[PDB]
RNA sequence: CGACUCUUAGCGGUGGAUCACUCGGCUCGUGCGUCGAUGAAGAACGCAGCUAGCUGCGAGAAUUAAUGUGAAUUGCAGGACACAUUGAUCAUCGACACUUCGAACGCACUUGCGGCCCCGGGUUCCUCCCGGGGCUACGCCUGUCUGAGCGUCGCU
RNA sequence: CGCCGCAGGUGCAGAUCUUGGUGGUAGUAGCAAAUAUUCAAACGAGAACUUUGAAGGCCGAAGUGGAGAAGGGUUCCAUGU
RNA sequence: CAUCUAAGGCUAAAUACCGGCACGAGACCGAUAGUCAACAAGUACCGUAAGGGAAAGUUGAAAAGAACUUUGAAGAGAGAG
RNA sequence: CGCGACCUCAGAUCAGACGUGGCGACCCGCUGAAUUUAAGCAUAUUAGUCAGCGGAGGAGAAGAAACUAACCAGGAUUCCCUCAGUAACGGCGAGUGAACAGGGAAGAGCCCAGCGCCGAAUCCCCGCCCCGCGGCGGGGCGCGGGACAUGUGGCGUACGG
């Protein structure tokens, strides 16, 4: 029963939801992990970039964000045909390539 | 269809599940060949299946299997994926094409579902409560 | 009288015993005790003695 | 302190370890200091015990400079028996006296092939210890 | 054991008490206060050479 | 009458023991163990009884081939092979 | 006076043999003995007779099977005892052979296209 | 009964042999912790799984 | 004077609370993440000088071999063991071995009964008996051999 | 263990509360279905109950007799406490 | 107009893990607690069966575990150690 | 009225392999309630949850768009934060309820059929000899057999060839 003023509240543990409850006393151990797969790595390839290719400059997609710019999935097959590129050589000498990204400006 | 499997057509409880006759199993007619084609034959590997007639009560398909320890398979590149130990009894677990399309797999907003991997894996991460060690 | 193994049945009994004391046997009958062992009587042949054979077994 | 994270520092578990010893390290546990003697004549601080060698007990009742030859190594109790450290009974008879190898000090060792291989591995490790020090 | 045994703490608070305990060990009644035997120590905020 | 006099009537066995399992489960009349079912290929086992899976679950037993694989999977199941002899 | 391994594998497989029934001699002997009241140093040495009759068994079963592998060394067929018994899920594993090759595709790409080690400059 | 089976016989030979008492010397044992049998099964008592 | 009863104390019983101890849990985290027809999980039956349970093991039966270690094991007995003409014990465990059921596999079992092929003994090699050894389950792939079809043909 | 803070599986007379132990009742109810015992002796520390013998009685052959099935599983049989 | 090219197939990493093997730790519990199970515990025992399922830790540093005398048949005492 | 070829079938203790059963915490495919809430109760809810069945692996599933968007466009999958207790559903009651974009973790792409072209270039098995045994490989030889033109291998797959 409400009693006086309150918001309305619903809450959603009509559902047995003890039984599937994620606890995330393991979050240091998994930050650890991925700092320690990430040395490995970036030592396993020793001159190359460790963070990976070279990713493209990509406008976001929607009107709230299109005035920014990020990282793309890859260079476009029109980008690595006037640069100069083999679409097989690009990625080996590391440069990510998205080919189903075509051009429009 | 699939009628319900109950003595006299008596489903104690709601009306709601008082249904015995128009249920629809909710895996192909096809799949289910598959599935029996497989079960036989467990030494081999189920790969798809195509219809190829049917009657009013009958209907049949044809199904390709194939033997994972023949050298022709174990030897050839291309068709050694066949052989792992992860694609045995796949029909069983719907890996095949008619067994893919029971499950809605695929991309859209059509198909927002199965994302994660399937209908079960959606509704644990959605009904998973994440619990942080900060709150 | 000899405890002898649960499986071995009056035949192989009877070729044991002839060939381990080198003797001549007429008959074996078998029984298993309610402790589970199986227990063989063998009767000796007339012209053999199962005194003397037991004495030169040393059960005497 | 301890370092080492496969090293446990747990009580009872090191307790756990200690009593479901097997024997082969169960002798290692049973070790002795050597005497001031030993010690200088041998580059060597400490050394297991066996069944022939010649002690004196340092602490508890039987306490002296008494040179006793061991005669028992009772493992499963984690002790030994000394020829004279010894107790009458009420009977008349007489039996020895447990007592740890730690309370005593080995003042003549039993050597044979094995024993002083042992010394000479220890004594080589000391002196590259020492030397690494220096 | 979902009990939120871990709490967060402002980052500024956080500085703020660090701060604050820094200035407190640099007076000798705090000090001597916690017991710290600080009777014939030189001069309190007490530095020494990079030697060391 | 239903009570001590029926029992004295109760003079044949139901059930006997099973061959596969060793429980007094086997029902003679039925031909199926009650536990396991062994005529039946697989083992019977519940859901809804998880103590009575752990019971017979593996470990509950010997396992008398399994603490010899683990034993050689520290050191990769190795075979064909010995010491380095003396 | 014991019975050792060690001496026991320059003989031939018939002294064997015979060294071996005359440990089981030894042993029916001592059976009569502990049954027939017997005595302790006749009692304890069942033990060690068993123990030497195992060791004889051990050596005969261990130079019966390194021949049978001398024999099959290098036959296509071999018994499946003699075969190794390494795990049923990885005794049907793709071999290193029929791992490793592949396809005259992959090997034509491999060959065009390898990857090379590069570094990009700050 | 006297008709038996050889299975059933081999069960209550195994009973027989382990229903009796456990040795004198084995109280002497460094840490026995044992006092008697507590297994012991009488025939009137307790009667068997069989 | 006592008996009985009540209250309080001393002491002694019954009882096993409290307190201290802890080779046990519970919770979290990490690293691997490995069964089985080459017979698994599970079960049954057995194995110690004296041993019923727990543990260990499989007729080689509280264990064989090998390697490391290096004088014990131990409740009593007994007995090796120059510890180098090689070694108690324990550990590791890669060689060997691993009874009966059990997916369980010749048929079937709350019992029992076969068939084929070799070897040995009575036989005195021929086929009866006894003993030993190896096969004898279902489904399925590739190949092999034997085949069926007034199925479609060709020659005759 | 005191003092300053911190965190609780933190305070028991009840719940026909749970577990364990203990009283009065109380040396009380009771050891009353199917006729029955007695004499001497032996062993034995100890005899109303054992054993032997002598009596008197019962089951009275659809038995309180002799054997079996099912079930029990060593209860069978000696010897000792 | 925009977008992709269904009805064939493969693919590591980030991810999950209350069963298994081997480990480390704790502001947790301290024997009516903590796992049912600190101990011969899925044991004893119950039910035809599916299944149900306990109780149960502590001499002492060392057995040095009370020799020997004495009453009783012994239990059990009294001295002594 | 026999003998061959092919097709479709059958047998075999035929030569050589493979499957079965166990565990099932995590994962995949099904089947699937009611207690409970709604202060009653039938849709709803519990819940695609418990129970039931099947199939795996060290992870599994997914996965390289018949996508999202409507922008000055993004670009496989999976996971975390957020969107969001929102859009929406609902005896529009109780209650239920995502997705896109943004930031991160990680990042990897590809192969067939077909269309064609290349004297079937293709593959399996059996013998003989040599080098290796370690997960049985290579080399050579066989007028040795078989599969296969009802289609094996090479180029080649929407990023055009
Ligand atoms: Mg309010
Ligand atoms: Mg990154
Ligand atoms: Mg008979
Ligand atoms: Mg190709
Ligand atoms: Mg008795
Ligand atoms: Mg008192
Ligand atoms: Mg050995
Ligand atoms: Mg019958
Ligand atoms: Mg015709
Ligand atoms: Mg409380
Ligand atoms: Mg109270
Ligand atoms: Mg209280
Ligand atoms: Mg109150
Ligand atoms: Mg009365
Ligand atoms: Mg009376
Ligand atoms: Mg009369
Ligand atoms: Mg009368
Ligand atoms: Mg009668
Ligand atoms: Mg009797
Ligand atoms: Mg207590
Ligand atoms: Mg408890
Ligand atoms: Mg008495
Ligand atoms: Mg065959
Ligand atoms: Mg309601
Ligand atoms: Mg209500
Ligand atoms: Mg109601
Ligand atoms: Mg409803
Ligand atoms: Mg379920
Ligand atoms: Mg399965
Ligand atoms: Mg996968
Ligand atoms: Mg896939
Ligand atoms: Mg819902
Ligand atoms: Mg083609
Ligand atoms: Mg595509
Ligand atoms: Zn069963």
């Amino acid at each position: 029963a409400p009693s006086r003023n309150g918001m309305v509240l619903k809450p959603h543990f009509h559902k047995d939801w003890q039984r599937r409850v994620a606890t995330w006393f393991n979050q240091p151990a998994r930050k650890i992990r991925r700092r320690k797969a990430r040395q490995a790595k970036a030592r396993r390839i020793a001159p190359r970039p460790a963070s990976g290719p070279i990713r493209p400059i990509v406008r976001c997609p929607t009107v709230r964000y299109h005035t920014k710019v990020r990282a793309g999935r890859g260079f476009s097959l029109e980008e690595l045909r006037v640069a100069g590129i083999h679409k097989k050589v690009a990625r080996t000498i590391g440069i990510s390539v998205d080919p189903r990204r075509r051009n429009k400006s | 269809g699939r009628k319900r499997p109950v003595p006299k057509g008596a489903t104690y409880g709601k009306p709601v599940h008082h249904g015995v006759n128009q249920l629809k199993f909710a895996r192909s007619l096809q799949s289910v060949a598959e599935e029996r084609a497989g079960r036989h034959c467990g030494a081999l590997r189920v790969l798809n299946s195509y219809w190829v007639g049917e009657d009013s009560t009958y209907k049949f398909f044809e199904v390709i299997l194939i033997d994972p320890f023949h050298k022709a398979i174990r030897r050839n590149p291309d068709t050694q994926w066949i052989t792992k130990p992860v694609h045995k009894h796949r029909e069983m677990r719907g890996l095949t094409s008619a067994g893919r399309k029971s499950r809605g797999l695929g991309k859209g907003h059509k198909f927002h579902h199965t994302i994660g991997g399937s209908r079960r894996a959606a509704w644990r991460r959605r009904n998973t409560l994440q619990l942080h060690r900060y709150r | 009288v000899f405890i002898v193994d649960v499986k071995a049945n009056k035949h192989q009994i009877k070729q044991a015993v002839k060939k381990l004391y080198d003797i001549d046997v007429a008959k074996v009958n078998t029984l298993i005790r309610p402790d589970g062992e199986k227990k063989a009587y063998v009767r000796l042949a007339p012209d053999y003695d199962a005194l003397d054979v037991a004495n030169k077994i040393g059960i005497i | 302190m301890k370092f080492n994270p496969f090293v446990t520092s747990d009580r009872s578990k090191n307790r756990k370890r200690h009593f479901n010893a097997p024997s082969h390290i169960r002798r290692k546990i049973m070790s002795s200091p050597l005497s001031k003697e030993l010690r200088q004549k041998y580059n060597v601080r400490s050394m297991p015990i066996r069944k022939d060698d010649e002690v004196q007990v340092v602490r508890g009742h039987y306490k002296g400079q008494q040179i006793g030859k061991v005669v028992q190594v009772y493992r499963k109790k984690y002790v030994i028996y000394i020829e004279r450290v010894q107790r009458e009974k009420a009977n008349g008879t007489t039996v020895h006296v447990g007592i740890h190898p730690s309370k005593v000090v080995i003042t003549r060792l039993k050597l044979d092939k094995d024993r002083k291989k042992i010394l000479e591995r220890k004594a080589k490790s000391r002196q590259v210890g020492k030397e690494k020090g220096k | 054991t979902w009990r939120r045994w871990h709490r967060r703490v402002n980052t500024t608070q956080k500085r703020y008490a660090i701060c604050s305990a820094l200035a407190a060990s640099a007076l000798p009644a705090l000090v001597m206060s916690k017991g710290h035997r600080i009777e014939e120590v030189p001069e309190l905020p007490l530095v020494v050479e990079d030697k060391v | 009458t239903k009570g001590t006099s029926s029992f004295g009537k109760r003079r044949n066995k139901t059930h006997t023991l099973c061959r596969r399992c060793g429980s007094k489960a086997y029902h003679l009349q039925k031909s199926t163990c009650g536990k396991c079912g062994y005529p039946a290929k697989r083992k019977r086992k519940y859901n809804w009884s998880a103590k009575a899976k752990r019971r017979n679950t593996t470990g509950t037993g010997r396992m008398r081939h399994l603490k010899i694989v683990y034993r050689r999977f520290r050191h990769g199941f190795r075979e064909g092979t010995t010491p380095k002899p003396k | 006076a014991k019975i050792k391994a060690r001496d026991l594998r320059g003989k031939k497989k018939e002294e064997l043999l015979k060294q071996l029934d005359d440990l089981k001699v030894e042993l029916s002997q001592l059976r009569v003995a502990k049954v027939t009241g017997g005595a302790a140093s006749k009692l304890s040495k069942i033990r060690v007779v068993r123990k030497s009759i195992a060791r004889v068994l051990t050596v005969i079963n261990q130079t019966q099977k390194e021949n049978l592998r001398k024999f099959y060394k290098g036959k296509k067929y071999k018994p499946l005892d003699l075969r190794p018994k390494k795990t049923r899920a990885m005794r049907r594993r793709l071999n290193k052979h029929e791992e490793n090759l592949k396809t005259k595709k992959q090997q034509r790409k491999e060959r065009l296209y390898p990857l090379r080690k590069y570094a990009v400059k700050a | 009964s006297s008709h038996k089976t050889f299975r059933i016989k081999r069960f209550l030979a195994k009973k027989q042999k382990q229903n009796r008492p456990i040795p004198q010397w084995i109280r002497m044992k460094t840490g026995n912790k044992i006092r008697y049998n507590s297994k012991r099964r009488h025939w009137r008592r307790t009667k068997l799984g069989l």
